[PDB]
RNA sequence: GGCCCCAUGGUGUAAUGGUUAGCACUCUGGACUUUGAAUCCAGCGAUCCGAGUUCAAAUCUCGGUGGGACCUCCA
C-alpha cells in the first residue's frame, strides 16, 4: 500500500531447508532480492506477513523449531528483529495474522496439541494510566521510527485453547467478505489434527473463554489424520485433506445451523499409475498403480443439466503388493498381475451392477442382458492372508456417487481363481479378441526363466510354453485377425509366432515360430518398450529407447509363404526422446491413413500420420499431424495409451457424424487423462 | 580394582594435611560419600571454611556438595575407623548440622563475592531444614528489576530456570500465593502453562477484599486451616458462625480455645461444642468435667450419670 | 447391562483415587477394585488398561506412577520398536541352488505372506501384515500401544527384522530409512540426508538402529552405507565355530569370513551381536561345551552379545526330511536344561545375553523345545548346582530390582582390559561389588593398523558404547528415586578421555552416536565430522 | 404380621467341634530388545453383622439385616 501509483508492488517471503529465509520484491516484470536471514542450524516452519496497525510498516512472524516465535519489523529498508515470544514447548506448525478494529491478532498452533492466541496493540500516550488497582500481565514492548516519530507497540497473550490429542497440523482464521455492500468480519477459528478430527472454535461473550462448536471427522480405524483445512468464501463449506490424499468436503444446512453433510469431490491415485483398460462397450475405465489399488471411473448422468462428469464409483482391490498389469476378460471380470509369482482373477458382485445401472442411467434388466443370472453379493477382507471372500458387504443402494468412506470398505470384488506356473514376478499380460487365450511374462536374467505361457479361459491350465529370448518380455499383442502373437524384449530383439491350422473341434490349436530377429537384423540399438498392430493385421509398429519408431510389414498372406518376407517397411524417425508407448487408432479410412499416438519420457503425446510410399524411395511416409500443448501434457513418463475400441458399437448409430475420437492416457505423474481429437483433421 | 583401604588411608592423610582440593577430586572420581569431609573432624572443618571455599572455587562443585549433605554421620554407618584409638569427641554439634554448614558457607561466599556465587547462595537457602522459598523468591524479584554493574552477574531468566530446576512449578505457584504478594504470583504463573483467562479473574477477585478476609480465603484455598481460622477470627463478629463451622468441620477446638480468652463468650461456645464432640466419641467423664469448667452443669450431670 | 455397570465402577475407582490424591493419603488399588465391584453387582474385575484409558488429562499426568502396567518394558532405560521389511529371497539362493537346511517360511513356502525365518503367527509378524509392511504405520501403531500401557517414549531404538536387509535395491532402503526417521520427527523429506538433519533437530530422540546381516554382505561399501543411515548395531549369525558344520548345512560362507567381518566392523566402530545354535546335526553333547569354551577364550571370536537358539525342526525343510528318515534325534529335556546351565555359567562379565530361545508357537514344532521359560528353569538348575550367572542383563539395577529386591549401597569403579579381534579393548563400569549390581558402562577401543575410514586414520581412538541403566528419565527432567540423570555419564567420559591420551597415545577421540546423543556430545564439547562426533585431545 | 428355610474370594461352588478353608471363571507379574490379549510357570484374594454354650464354633442356642415359600393386613 503506497500512493506513488505503482504497478501493484508485491512483497514475498520464503523459507527453505538450507536454514535461511529470503525476501523478494516484484515491481512489474522485475524482481530483486532484498534480504536473507540465517538461523544457524535451525529451520523456519511457518511464515505470515501483514502491516502494523494505523501505519504502513510491514511486519513478519516466523515460527521455528526452537519452540519460539520471532517478530521482525521493516524500519528503514531492512528487516530487524524486535521481539521473541516463548510459551510453546514443541515444534510450531502454523501462524496467522488477523486485523480486528485497531488491533492485531496472531493465532499459533504446535505439536504440543495446543493453540494460542496473542494480541498486538498500540501502547498508550504515556499518560492517562492511573488505575494501579488491577492485576495485569506484563506487556512485551517495542518502539519503531516512522517519519521522525517514535511509536510504541505492546504484545500480550490472550488465551490458551485445548481439546486435541495428537498433533495439530494447521490453523486458520475466517476470511472477511461483503454482503450487500457491507463488510462482515466474523470471529471464528478452524483446526485439523492428526487424530482424525477437525474442530471449529468461536469465542463466548458472556465470559472470557472460547468453546467448541462443531467437531467433524471419523474417529476410529487405522487411517491417520488430516494435514490441511480450509474455509469457503462465507463459511458455508469446509474442506480437509487426508493422510493418503483423500479430500473431504462438508456443507452446512440452511435451516439447521449445527448439521453438516459430506459432498462429492475429485479423487485419484496417490502414486504412479501403471496400466489402463477400456470397457468393451465404452462406459468406464479401470486403472492400477504402484499405490496397491485398483480403481474404476464411470460417468454420471443427471436430468437437470447437460454436461457429463466422470467420478470414481468402484475400488475393486486393496492389495499387499505393487500392481503391474491388468487385462479384461468379460464386461464384469478382469485379470490382475502384481509383484508376485501369481496371477489373479476378479469378478463382480451384484450390488455393483445395480449401482452402475443406477448412476449411468441405464436399465437394470437390459444391463444384465439376462446373461449374468445369480451371482454373489459382495466381498470382504479375509481374516488372514491376501484374498477376497464373498459375503453371500452391506446392501446399500446409491443414486449419487459415493464419498471417501463408502468407497474404502463396501466396494470390493470377489476372487474366483488363482494361477501358478511362473518362477518370478509378473511383468506383462495380454488377451486375444476371441476372449479365449491369455499370455504372461516375468522378470528373468537367463533363458530358462524368460518364457511365455499360454492359458485357457474356460478351464485354467497351461496350454504350451514358448521358450525364446534371454531377457524380460516387455509387451505382447494379438493381431485383430486372431492368427498371430508378437513379443518384444529387453534383448533388443523380437519374435512372431504363427498358429497352425487344425479342425479337431475338441482340441486346441498350437503356435510356433514364424519369424524372428537376431543382433544383426535388429535395428533398435536399445531396449524396446512398446509394439502395436495395424487394424487390418497387416503391419506392426515398434517403439524403443533409440528415439525411433519403426514399421515392420507384410505379415499378411497367411495362406502359404515360402518361409516369410518380414523386414523393415519404412524409414526410422527421430522423435526427440525415448519412446515408451505406441498405439494405433482402430478406424480405417479410404485414403489409407495410419495414425500413431507416440508418448515420450517427458510427458508429450504426438499424433503422426503414416503413409505407405508404395515407391522405392521411403520419403514422405512420416508426417507430423498434431502435438499436445504445455498445459495438456504430462510431467513424467507415459506408460500407456489406449483408443476407445468401441467394438460393441461397430458403427456409431447416435453420433454427430463421429466428429471426434476419444482416447486415454496415464503416467507416473499420479494422473489419468482423457483426450479428444477432431476426426476430419486427421 | 581400587581397594578401599588404600584410598581411605590416603584420603585421611590428605584431610589431616588441609589439602581439600585433592581429597575432593579423589572422592568425586571414585564415588565416595562427601560427608566424610566434615564428619572426619567437624572442628577443623568449621574453623577453616575460607580455605575450603577458595580451594574448591567452582559453582558446580559447591552445588554438588550441597545436594549431598545429610544429617546422618557416615563415620559410624559407612566408614568406621579401622583404628579405635580415637583421640576424643569433645564438642557435640550444637544444632542441626545442615544449618551450621549452610550458614557458615553462605557467610563466607557473601563476604568473598556476591556476584560470582549467585545460584549457590540460593541453593544454600533452599537446602536448609526449612525451605525458605519466600526469601529466594524475593531475591529473584529484586534481581528482576535491576541492572548489572560487574559483568559476571546472572540474568533473572537463568535464576528463574534454576529455581524451576530445584522446585516444581505448581509448588512454587502455591508458595507464591501463600506469600500474599501478587507480583510473585504473576512471575511464577508466567512460566506455568496456564490459561490467563482462568486465573486473572480469580486474582482480581482476591485483590478487592478486606486484608484479613483475603488472608483467610487464600489460606483456606491452600488448606492451612489453622492460619485460616486465625485470620477469620481477627475480623468482625458476623463472621463468627462461619469460623465456628470451620472449627467443628476440621476439629480445631483446642486452637480456637487458645485463640480467645476464657472470659469471652466465644470461648464458652467453643467449649460447649467440644464437649458435645466428646459426647459423640463417648468421652463422658472428660467432657462432663470440661462442661463443669465452662458452666454446663446439667450436661455435666448427664455425662457423669452416663459414665 | 454389564457395560454401564463397568463404566460406573471405573468412574468410581478414579473418583476415589483422585480424592485420595487430593487429601494426600496412600491407597491400595486391589482392595478398592474388589470393594467397588462388589457394590454394583459384577462377576469380573477391572483391567488396568481400562482404568488408565479414562483419567482426566491433568490427573492422567500426575497419577501414572501408580497405574503403570508391565514395568519391564522400560526397565532398561530405553523403548524398543521392532519393524519388518518386505518379503524377499535370501541372496545365496542363486549360486548354490537352495537355502539353509533349517530355515522356515519365506516367499516360497506354505506359510502365506510371511518373511523368511518367520511363520507369520508371531506378534510382530501379525502387526506388519495388517499394516501391509509400511514403516510409518508400524512405528505409529507401536508407539501408540506403548503410550497406552502408560510408559514414556522420549527415547526410542529401532530393530529392523526380516531376511537380509542389505541385499535389497537402494531405492527401497532409502524409502524405509527415511520413513522411519520422518515417523519419529514429523517431517516429510525426500532423501536420507534431509531426514537425518530434521531428526537431529527433533524432540523424540532416535538413539540408534539395529540391522541383521550376513558375513558376505558386511564389507567396506556396506559398512559405509549403514554408517550414513544412522545404524549403530549389527546382528550376524555365526551358529557354529566348526568348519564342517558351516558347509554341511549349506550356509554359503566360511568361519574365516565371519572373523574378518568381525574385525572390520569392530574397527569401524559398530557393536557385534552373534546368533548361536546348539544341537546342530553332527554335533554331539560334548562338542557344544568345547564350542562355547573356545568361543569365549579365543580372541578371534569374543563378541559383545549373544543369542542362544536351540535347534527346532519345522515342517517343509530339509531337517524335517532328515528327522522323518530316522537319522536325527534331539536332546532329552533334562540334558538340554543341563547344557544351557553349563553354557550360561561361562559367559564373561562384559557380555549381554538378549534372548534364550525362539518364539515359534508350540503346535507348529515337530520336535525340540516344548516349554516356554527355558531361561528361568536353567537359572533354577544353576542355583541347584552351586554356580552363578554373571552376564550384563542379569546384573543391572532394573532386573535386580524386579526379580529380587535390592538397591545399590556402596558403588565403586571397575575397569577390565582384554584383546579381541586384533584390538585392545577396555570396558569401564560403575557397579556395587558386594551385591553384584551394575549401573553404567562404557566401551573403548584403540584403532588397529587396518582401518579404512578417513576420519579414523592417523591416531584416533573410538568410543563404541555408553549406557546407564534404570528406568527412563525424560530429557531435562530429574527423579531422585531413579538412576539416569545423576552425572554417571560425564564421569565415564572424563575417564575415557584420560586413557585415550596418556595410555593409547592418541591425538583425537571419536564417538559413534545417534542424534539426541549428537546434541548431548555437542553439549560436552565435541564437534561433528562426517558421521562421527570428534574432539581433539592434544 | 406371624409363619419354614437360605447367606463363605469380584462371580459358580467344596469341608465332619483340632491344634490353623480346596477347587473353577476373572485379575496381576516373569520368561521377552519378536507380545496388555497367545504358551509355560508362579502370585494376590473369603467363613455378613451380635451375644454366646462346649477346653475349644464357619459348624450348635437365641437374636438383627437381606433373600426365598403361605396367607397377609392394609389401603
Ligand atoms: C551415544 C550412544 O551410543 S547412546 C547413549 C545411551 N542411550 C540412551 O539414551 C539410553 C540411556 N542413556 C542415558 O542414560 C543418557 O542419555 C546418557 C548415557 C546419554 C547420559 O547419561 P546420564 O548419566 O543420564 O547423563 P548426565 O547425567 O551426565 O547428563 C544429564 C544431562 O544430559 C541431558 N541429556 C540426556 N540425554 C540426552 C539426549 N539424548 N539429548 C540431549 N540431552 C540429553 C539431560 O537433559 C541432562 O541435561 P541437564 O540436566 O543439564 O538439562
Ligand atoms: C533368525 C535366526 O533364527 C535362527 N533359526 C533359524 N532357523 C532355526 C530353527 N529351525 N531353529 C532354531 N533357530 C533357528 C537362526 O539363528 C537365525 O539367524
Ligand atoms: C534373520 S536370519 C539372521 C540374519 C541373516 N539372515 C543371517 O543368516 O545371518
Ligand atoms: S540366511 Fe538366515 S534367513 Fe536366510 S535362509 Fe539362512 S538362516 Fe534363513
Ligand atoms: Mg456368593
Ligand atoms: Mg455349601
Ligand atoms: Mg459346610
Ligand atoms: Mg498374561
Amino acid at each position: 500500500r503506497r500512493t506513488s501509483d505503482p504497478a501493484l508492488c508485491t512483497l514475498i517471503v520464503s523459507a527453505a531447508a538450507d536454514s535461511a529465509v529470503r525476501l523478494w520484491s516484484k515491481k512489474g516484470p522485475e524482481v530483486m532480492c532484498l534480504q536473507t536471514l540465517n538461523f544457524g542450524n535451525g529451520f523456519a516452519l511457518a511464515l505470515c506477513l501483514s502491516f502494523l496497525p494505523n501505519t504502513d510498516v510491514p511486519i513478519l512472524a516466523c515460527g521455528n523449531d526452537d519452540c519460539r516465535i520471532h517478530i521482525f519489523a521493516q524500519q528503514n529498508d531492512q528487516f530487524q528483529k524486535v521481539l521473541s515470544l516463548c510459551g510453546h514447548e514443541d515444534w510450531i506448525r502454523g501462524v496467522e495474522w488477523a486485523a480486528f478494529g485497531r488491533d492485531l491478532f496472531l493465532a499459533s498452533c504446535s505439536q504440543d496439541c495446543l493453540i494460542r492466541i496473542w494480541k498486538l496493540y498500540i501502547k498508550s500516550t504515556s499518560l492517562e494510566t492511573q488505575d494501579d488497582d488491577n492485576i495485569r500481565l506484563k506487556e512485551n514492548t517495542f518502539t519503531i521510527e516512522n517519519e521522525s516519530v517514535k511509536i510504541a507497540f505492546a504484545v500480550t497473550l490472550e488465551t490458551v485453547l485445548a481439546g486435541h490429542e495428537n498433533w495439530v497440523n494447521a490453523v486458520h482464521w475466517q476470511p472477511v467478505f461483503y454482503k450487500d455492500g457491507v463488510l462482515q468480519q466474523p470471529v471464528r477459528l478452524l483446526s485439523a489434527s492428526m487424530d482424525k478430527t477437525m474442530i471449529l472454535w468461536a469465542p463466548d461473550e458472556e465470559s472470557g473463554v472460547w468453546l467448541e462448536q462443531v467437531r467433524v471427522g471419523e474417529v476410529g480405524g487405522n487411517t491417520l489424520g488430516f494435514y490441511d483445512c480450509q474455509f469457503n468464501e462465507d463459511g458455508s463449506m469446509i474442506i480437509a485433506h487426508a493422510f493418503h490424499g483423500a479430500l473431504h468436503l462438508w456443507k452446512q444446512n440452511t435451516v439447521n445451523p449445527r448439521e453438516w453433510t459430506p459432498e462429492i469431490v475429485i479423487s485419484g491415485h496417490f502414486d504412479g499409475v501403471q496400466d489402463l483398460v477400456w470397457d468393451p462397450e465404452g462406459e468406464f475405465i479401470i486403472t492400477v498403480g504402484t499405490d496397491q489399488t485398483t480403481r474404476l471411473f464411470a460417468p454420471w448422468k443427471r436430468k437437470d443439466q447437460s454436461q457429463v462428469t466422470w467420478h470414481e464409483i468402484a475400488r475393486p482391490q486393496i492389495h499387499g503388493y505393487d500392481l503391474k498389469c491388468l487385462a479384461m476378460i468379460n464386461r464384469f471380470q478382469f485379470v490382475s498381475g502384481a509383484d508376485e509369482k501369481v496371477l489373479r482373477v476378479f469378478s463382480a458382485p451384484r450390488n455393483f451392477v445395480e449401482n452402475f445401472c443406477a448412476i449411468t442411467g441405464q436399465s437394470l434388466n437390459h444391463v444384465l442382458c439376462n446373461q449374468d443370472s445369480d451371482l454373489p453379493e459382495g466381498a470382504t477382507v479375509p481374516a488372514l492372508g491376501l484374498s477376497n471372500k464373498a459375503v453371500f458387504f452391506q446392501p446399500s443402494i446409491l443414486t449419487e456417487p459415493p464419498t471417501e468412506d463408502h468407497l474404502l470398505q463396501n466396494t470390493l470384488w470377489p476372487e474366483v481363481q488363482k494361477l501358478y506356473g511362473h518362477g518370478y514376478e509378473i511383468f506383462c499380460v495380454t488377451c486375444n479378441s476371441s476372449k479365449t487365450l491369455l499370455a504372461s511374462a516375468c522378470k528373468a536374467a537367463k533363458k530358462e526363466h524368460a518364457a511365455i505361457i499360454l492359458w485357457n479361459t474356460t478351464s485354467w491350465k497351461q496350454v504350451q510354453n514358448l521358450v525364446f529370448h534371454s531377457l524380460t518380455v516387455t509387451q505382447m499383442a494379438f493381431s485383430p485377425n486372431e492368427k498371430f502373437l508378437l513379443a518384444v524384449s529387453r534383448d533388443r530383439t523380437w519374435s512372431l509366432w504363427k498358429k497352425q491350422d487344425t479342425i479337431s473341434p475338441e482340441f486346441e490349436p498350437v503356435f510356433s515360430l514364424f519369424a524372428f530377429t537376431n543382433k544383426i537384423t535388429s535395428v533398435h540399438s536399445r531396449i524396446i518398450w512398446s509394439c502395436d498392430w495395424s487394424p487390418d493385421s497387416k503391419y506392426f509398429f515398434t517403439g524403443s529407447r533409440d528415439k525411433k519408431v519403426v514399421v515392420w510389414g507384410e505379415c499378411d498372406s497367411t495362406d502359404d509363404c515360402i518361409e516369410h518376407n518380414i523386414g523393415p517397411c519404412s524409414s526410422v524417425l527421430d522423435v526427440g526422446g525415448a519412446v515408451t508407448a505406441v498405439s494405433v487408432c482402430p478406424v480405417l479410412h479410404p485414403s489409407q491413413r495410419y495414425v500413431v499416438a507416440v508418448g515420450l519420457e517427458c510427458g508429450k503425446i504426438c499424433l503422426y500420420t503414416w503413409k505407405k510410399t508404395d515407391q522405392v524411395p521411403e520419403i514422405n511416409d512420416w508426417t507430423h499431424c498434431v502435438e499436445t500443448s504445455q498445459s495438456q501434457s504430462h510431467t513424467l513418463a507415459i506408460r500407456k495409451l489406449c483408443w476407445k475400441n468401441c467394438s460393441g458399437k461397430t458403427e456409431q448409430k447416435e453420433a454427430e457424424g463421429a466428429e471426434w475420437l476419444h482416447f486415454a492416457s496415464c503416467g507416473e505423474d499420479h494422473t489419468v487423462k482423457i483426450h479428444r481429437v477432431n476426426k476430419c483433421a486427421l | 580394582v581400587h581397594h578401599r583401604a588404600l584410598v581411605l588411608a590416603q584420603i585421611r592423610k590428605w584431610l589431616d594435611k588441609l589439602m581439600f582440593k585433592e581429597a575432593f577430586e579423589c572422592m568425586r572420581k571414585l564415588r565416595i560419600n562427601l560427608n566424610l569431609i566434615y564428619d572426619h573432624n567437624p572442628k577443623v572443618f568449621l574453623g577453616n571454611v575460607e580455605t575450603f571455599i577458595k580451594q574448591i572455587d567452582s559453582v558446580n562443585h559447591i552445588n554438588l556438595f550441597f545436594t549431598e549433605l545429610k544429617e546422618e554421620d557416615v563415620t559410624k554407618t559407612m566408614y568406621p575407623a579401622p583404628v579405635t584409638s580415637s583421640v576424643y569427641l569433645s564438642r557435640d554439634p550444637d544444632g542441626n548440622k545442615i544449618d551450621l554448614v549452610c550458614d557458615a558457607m553462605r557467610a563466607v561466599m557473601e563476604s568473598i563475592n556476591p556476584h560470582k556465587y549467585c545460584l549457590s547462595i540460593l541453593t544454600s537457602h533452599v537446602k536448609k531444614t526449612t525451605p525458605e522459598l519466600e526469601i529466594v523468591l524475593q531475591k529473584v524479584h529484586e534481581l528482576q528489576g535491576n541492572a548489572p554493574s560487574d559483568p559476571d552477574a546472572v540474568s533473572a531468566e537463568e535464576a528463574l530456570k534454576y529455581l524451576l530446576h530445584l522446585v516444581d512449578v505448581n509448588e512454587l505457584y502455591d508458595h507464591s500465593l501463600g506469600t500474599y504478594d501478587f507480583d510473585l504470583v504473576l512471575m511464577v504463573a508466567e512460566k506455568s502453562q496456564k490459561d490467563p483467562k482462568e486465573y486473572l479473574p480469580f486474582l482480581n477477585t482476591l485483590k478487592k477484599m478486606e486484608t484479613n478476609y483475603q488472608r483467610f480465603t487464600i489460606d483456606k484455598y491452600l488448606k492451612r486451616y489453622e492460619k485460616a481460622i486465625g485470620h477469620l477470627s481477627k475480623c468482625g463478629p458476623e463472621y463468627f458462625p462461619e469460623c465456628l463451622n470451620l472449627i467443628k468441620d476440621k476439629n480445631l477446638y483446642n486452637e480456637a480455645l487458645k485463640l480467645y480468652s476464657p472470659s469471652s463468650q466465644q470461648y464458652q461456645d467453643i467449649s460447649i461444642a467440644y464437649g458435645e464432640h466428646l459426647m459423640q466419641e463417648h468421652m463422658y467423664e472428660p467432657a462432663g468435667l470440661m462442661f463443669a469448667r465452662c458452666g454446663a452443669h446439667e450436661k455435666a450431670l448427664s455425662a457423669f450419670l452416663t459414665c | 447391562s454389564p457395560a454401564e455397570l463397568m463404566m460406573l465402577t471405573i468412574g468410581d475407582v478414579i473418583k476415589q483415587l483422585i480424592e485420595a490424591h487430593e487429601q494426600g493419603k496412600d491407597i491400595d488399588l486391589n482392595k478398592v477394585k474388589t470393594k467397588t465391584a462388589a457394590k454394583y453387582g459384577l462377576s469380573a474385575q477391572p483391567r488396568l488398561v481400562d482404568i488408565i484409558a479414562a483419567v482426566p488429562p491433568q490427573y492422567r499426568k500426575v497419577l501414572m506412577p501408580k497405574l503403570k502396567a508391565k514395568p519391564i518394558r522400560t526397565a532398561s532405560g530405553i523403548a524398543v520398536v521392532a519393524v519388518m521389511c518386505k518379503p524377499h529371497r535370501c541372496p545365496h539362493i542363486s549360486f548354490t541352488g537352495n537355502i539353509c537346511v533349517y530355515c522356515p517360511g519365506g516367499p516360497d513356502s506354505d506359510f502365506e505372506y510371511s518373511t523368511q525365518s518367520y511363520t507369520g503367527y508371531e506378534p510382530t509378524s501379525m502387526r506388519a501384515i495388517r499394516a501391509r509392511y509400511d514403516p510409518f504405520l508400524q512405528t505409529r501403531h507401536r508407539i501408540e500401544q506403548l503410550k497406552q500401557l502408560g510408559h514414556s517414549v522420549d527415547k526410542v531404538e529401532f530393530i529392523v527384522m526380516g531376511g537380509t536387509f542389505m541385499a535389497l535395491p537402494e531405492e527401497y532402503r532409502d524409502y524405509f530409512i527415511r520413513n522411519l526417521h520422518d515417523a519419529l520427527s514429523g517431517h516429510t523429506s525426500n532423501n536420507i540426508y534431509e531426514a537425518v538433519k530434521y531428526s537431529e533437530r527433533s524432540l523424540t530422540k532416535c538413539i540408534g538402529i539395529t540391522i541383521e546381516t550376513r558375513p558376505d554382505y558386511c564389507m567396506k561399501r556396506h559398512l559405509s552405507d549403514m554408517l550414513t543411515y544412522g545404524c549403530t548395531r549389527l546382528e550376524i549369525g555365526v551358529q557354529s565355530v566348526y568348519e564342517d558344520v558351516a558347509r554341511d548345512t549349506n550356509r554359503g560362507h566360511t568361519v574365516k569370513a565371519v572373523c574378518e567381518s568381525f574385525h572390520l566392523a569392530k574397527d569401524s566402530g559398530f557393536k557385534v551381536v552373534a546368533h548361536m545354535m546348539p544341537d546342530l546335526p553332527n554335533v554331539g553333547l560334548e562338542r557344544d561345551i568345547e564350542q562355547f569354551t573356545e568361543f569365549f577364550e579365543n580372541p578371534a571370536f569374543r563378541p559383545d552379545g549373544l543369542k542362544l537358539y536351540p535347534t527346532l525342526v519345522i515342517r517343509g525343510t530339509g531337517l524335517y526330511e532328515l528327522w522323518k528318515s530316522g537319522r536325527y534325534k534331539s536332546y532329552s529335556p533334562s540334558d538340554l536344561v543341563e547344557l544351557v546351565a553349563r553354557i550360561l555359567a561361562l559367559v564373561p562379565p562384559w557380555t549381554r545375553v538378549y534372548r534364550v530361545q525362539r518364539d515359534i508357537p508350540m503346535p507348529l514344532v515337530s520336535s525340540g523345545v516344548e516349554h516356554g521359560n527355558l531361561r528361568e528353569l536353567a537359572l533354577a538348575r544353576m542355583k541347584d548346582l552351586g554356580i552363578q550367572c554373571r552376564d550384563v542383563r542379569t546384573r543391572e539395577v532394573g532386573i535386580q530390582e524386579i526379580h529380587h529386591k535390592v538397591r545399590p549401597y556402596q558403588v565403586e569403579l571397575v575397569r577390565r582390559d582384554y584383546v579381541a579381534n586384533g584390538g585392545w579393548e577396555t570396558f569401564l563400569s560403575y557397579e556395587d561389588p558386594d551385591q553384584d549390581i551394575l549401573i553404567g558402562l562404557l566401551r573403548l577401543r584403540k584403532c588397529s593398523e587396518e582401518t579404512f575410514r578417513f576420519e579414523l586414520g592417523g591416531g584416533v581412538s573410538i568410543v563404541r558404547e555408553l549406557h546407564v541403566y534404570g528406568s527412563v528419565v525424560p530429557v531435562s527432567s530429574r527423579d531422585p528415586t531413579k538412576f539416569q540423570h545423576q552425572g554417571f555419564g560425564m564421569l565415564l567420559m572424563e575417564e575415557a578421555e584420560r586413557i585415550a591420551r596418556e595410555e593409547h597415545g592418541s591425538g583425537k577421540i571419536a564417538v559413534i552416536s545417534g542424534v539426541g546423543t549428537r546434541n548431548y556430545y555437542r553439549k560436552i564439547g565435541y564437534r561433528l565430522q562426517g558421521p562421527y562426533m570428534v574432539k581433539m585431545l592434544k
